[PDB]
C-alpha cells in the first residue's frame, strides 16, 4: 500500500500512473524517510506547506524519466491493489473515447 | 681534420650516413652511389615536413599543443595527395573524417 | 563458443554509426558477423604463419602487422 | 639492446615548422612508420629501376626517377627540386 | 494530457553518426574480441599465446575495414533510392571490392 | 594530334558493353566512358614514358608498358614477360 520502495499508485488530472515510492513523509518530525533513513528536509528536497503538513510520498513514476519525479501528498496517492488497476483501465479507456470523440 | 656529418655538408636533419647504411644492407644493388643517400634523406626530409606542417595545422585548430594520431589522420585526409599517397594506409586511432550523406539529412 | 555472438548488436550499430549508417535492417548483424569472420580467417591463418616460421609460440603484434601489409591493408602505429 | 628509429630528427624538423607544437609517442610511432614505409618503397622501386637496365649502382637518378613514379604530381615536383638542391650543395660543399 | 518527450525516428540516428565520426575510440567490448580471436586461432594451431599489442592491432584493422565496408554499403544502398542497408547491399560492396 | 578521343566510336563502346554483360544502354555513357578511358590510358602513358626517358631511350618498347601496368597493379601476361 505505502511502503518506502513498493509500488503505489498516482492519480494525474482525468489518468492515474504506476509509481515507485522513495519518500515517506511525517510531518510531526518533518522528516522524510528514504532508501537508497529519518532525514530532514535537504537543500534541494522541498514540499509545498499545503501537503508537508500531510502523508506526502516523494514518487518516481514507471515509465517515465526520472527527470518527473513528485512529491504527491496522501491526497492522490491510494494503496496498490487490483481495483486500483481496474479504475487504471476505467480512466484509460474514458481517454480513450474522450479522444475518439476528438477525432470522431 | 673534425669530422663534419654529410647532412650538415648536403644541409640537411635526416642522418645521410644512417640512410647510406640501410641502403647498403638492403640488399637492393651490389653498389650504391654516393649522392643517392642525400638524395633520399632529402626527399624523406620534405615529406616530414609537409606532413608535420600540416598535423601542426590540426592541432592548433583544436587548441592543442601537441599533435595526436587524430591530427595526423585529419591532415593526411584533407590533403588529396597525401591522401592519395597513402590510400591503402590504416592509421591507429585516427577516427574519420566527419561526413554525413545530404539524403540522410532532415528536410 | 559462440564467441562470434559476442559482437553484439550495439557495437555493429556504433560502427555503422561511423559509417555513417542511418537505417539499418535486422538481417544486417549476422551478414557483418560472417565478414568480420572470414577477414579474421584471413589475417590469423597469415600471422600464424609468420609466427610459426620464426619457431615461435606467442603471436607477435609485428606478424600481425606483416600479415596486414601483404594483404595490401597498411597499419601504422605499431612498427 | 638499443634500438634506432626517426625520434629526433622528426622532433628537429617540427620544432622548425612548429617551433611550439608538441607531440605524442603514438603519434612519433605512427611517424617512424611512415618514414620505414616511404623508405621501402622508393628503396624497393629504385632497385627494381636498377635490375630493369643491367646495372650493379643505384643513384641519384634511380631515386629521382622512383619519386617521380611514386609521387603525384605536385608533391614529386617539390620533393625532386629539394633532391636536386640538397645534392648540387653536397657537392659544391 | 501528460505526454512523454520522444524525439522522432532519425534524429538521434544523426546525433548519434554526428557523436562517433568525431571520436576516434574502438567500439568493440575489448574481451569477446580477444576470446573471439583466440577461438579463431585454434584450427591453425593449438596453445598460441598472444601478445596484447597484436590483439589490439587486429582490432584496429578490423573495425577500420568494417567502417569501410560500412560506408561503401551506404552508398549502395543510397544508390537504389533507400535509407535502410539490408545485406544485399554488403554482398554487391564486397563483390564489387573484388572480395566475392 | 587533335581530337583522337572521338575516334572510340559508339558502336565500339556498344561491342564492349555488350562483352561487358550490358543489355541496354544510356545514350548519355559514352562520352564518361571516353574520359575514363583518358585518365587510365594518361596514368599508364605517364609511368610509361617515365621509364622510357629513365633508359634514355627515345621509342617506348611494350616491355615499358609491361612495367607501367605492374606497378599499377594490373598484371599482363603475353607481351614479352
Amino acid at each position: 500500500e505505502f511502503a518506502l520502495g513498493g509500488r503505489c499508485l498516482a492519480f494525474h488530472g482525468p489518468l492515474m500512473y504506476e509509481a515507485k515510492i522513495l519518500k515517506i513523509w511525517d510531518p510531526s518530525s518533518k522528516m522524510y524517510t528514504s532508501i537508497p533513513k529519518p532525514q530532514k528536509l535537504g537543500e534541494d528536497e522541498s514540499i509545498p506547506e499545503e501537503i508537508i503538513n500531510g502523508k506526502c510520498f516523494f514518487i518516481h513514476y514507471q515509465g517515465w524519466k526520472s527527470s518527473w519525479d513528485e512529491w504527491v501528498g496522501y491526497d492522490r496517492i491510494r494503496a496498490y491493489n487490483e481495483e486500483n488497476i481496474a479504475m487504471k483501465k476505467r480512466l484509460a479507456n474514458e481517454a480513450k473515447e474522450a479522444k475518439k470523440s476528438l477525432l470522431e | 681534420a673534425k669530422a663534419k656529418t654529410r647532412s650538415s655538408r648536403a644541409g640537411l636533419q635526416f642522418p645521410v650516413g644512417r640512410v647510406h647504411r640501410l641502403l647498403r644492407k638492403g640488399n637492393y644493388a651490389e653498389r650504391v652511389g654516393a649522392g643517392a643517400p642525400v638524395y633520399l634523406a632529402a626527399v624523406l626530409e620534405y615529406l616530414t615536413a609537409e606532413i608535420l606542417e600540416l598535423a601542426g595545422n590540426a592541432a592548433r585548430d583544436n587548441k592543442k599543443t601537441r599533435i595526436i594520431p587524430r591530427h595526423l589522420q585529419l591532415a593526411v585526409r584533407n590533403d588529396e595527395e597525401l591522401n592519395k599517397l597513402l590510400g591503402r594506409v590504416t592509421i591507429a586511432q585516427g577516427g574519420v573524417l566527419p561526413n554525413i550523406q545530404s539524403v540522410l539529412l532532415p528536410k | 563458443r559462440d564467441n562470434i555472438q559476442g559482437i553484439t548488436k550495439p557495437a555493429i550499430r556504433r560502427l555503422a554509426r561511423r559509417g555513417g549508417v542511418k537505417r539499418i535492417s535486422g538481417l544486417i548483424y549476422e551478414e557483418t558477423r560472417g565478414v568480420l569472420k572470414v577477414f579474421l580467417e584471413n589475417v590469423i591463418r597469415d600471422a600464424v604463419t609468420y609466427t610459426e616460421h620464426a619457431k615461435r609460440k606467442t603471436v607477435t603484434a609485428m606478424d600481425v602487422v606483416y600479415a596486414l601489409k601483404r594483404q595490401g591493408r597498411t597499419l601504422y602505429g605499431f612498427g | 639492446t638499443r634500438k634506432e628509429s626517426y625520434a629526433i630528427y622528426v622532433y628537429k624538423v617540427l620544432k622548425q615548422v612548429h617551433p611550439d607544437t608538441g607531440i605524442s609517442s603514438k603519434a612519433m610511432s605512427i611517424m617512424n612508420s611512415f618514414v620505414n614505409d616511404v623508405f621501402e618503397r622508393i628503396a624497393g622501386e629504385a632497385s627494381r629501376l636498377a635490375h630493369y637496365n643491367k646495372r650493379s649502382t643505384i643513384t641519384s637518378r634511380e631515386i629521382q626517377t622512383a619519386v617521380r613514379l611514386l609521387l603525384p604530381g605536385e608533391l614529386a615536383k617539390h620533393a625532386v627540386s629539394e633532391g636536386t638542391k640538397a645534392v648540387t650543395k653536397y657537392t659544391s660543399a | 494530457v501528460k505526454k512523454p518527450h520522444r524525439y522522432r525516428p532519425g534524429t538521434v540516428a544523426l546525433r548519434e553518426i554526428r557523436r562517433y565520426q568525431k571520436s576516434t575510440e574502438l567500439l568493440i567490448r575489448k574481451l569477446p574480441f580477444q576470446r573471439l580471436v583466440r577461438e579463431i586461432a585454434q584450427d591453425f594451431k593449438t596453445d598460441l599465446r598472444f601478445q596484447s599489442s597484436a590483439v589490439m592491432a587486429l582490432q584496429e584493422a578490423s573495425e577500420a575495414y568494417l567502417v569501410a565496408l560500412f560506408e561503401d554499403t551506404n552508398l549502395c544502398a543510397i544508390h537504389a533510392k533507400r535509407v535502410t542497408i539490408m545485406p544485399k547491399d554488403i554482398q554487391l560492396a564486397r563483390r564489387i571490392r573484388g572480395e566475392r
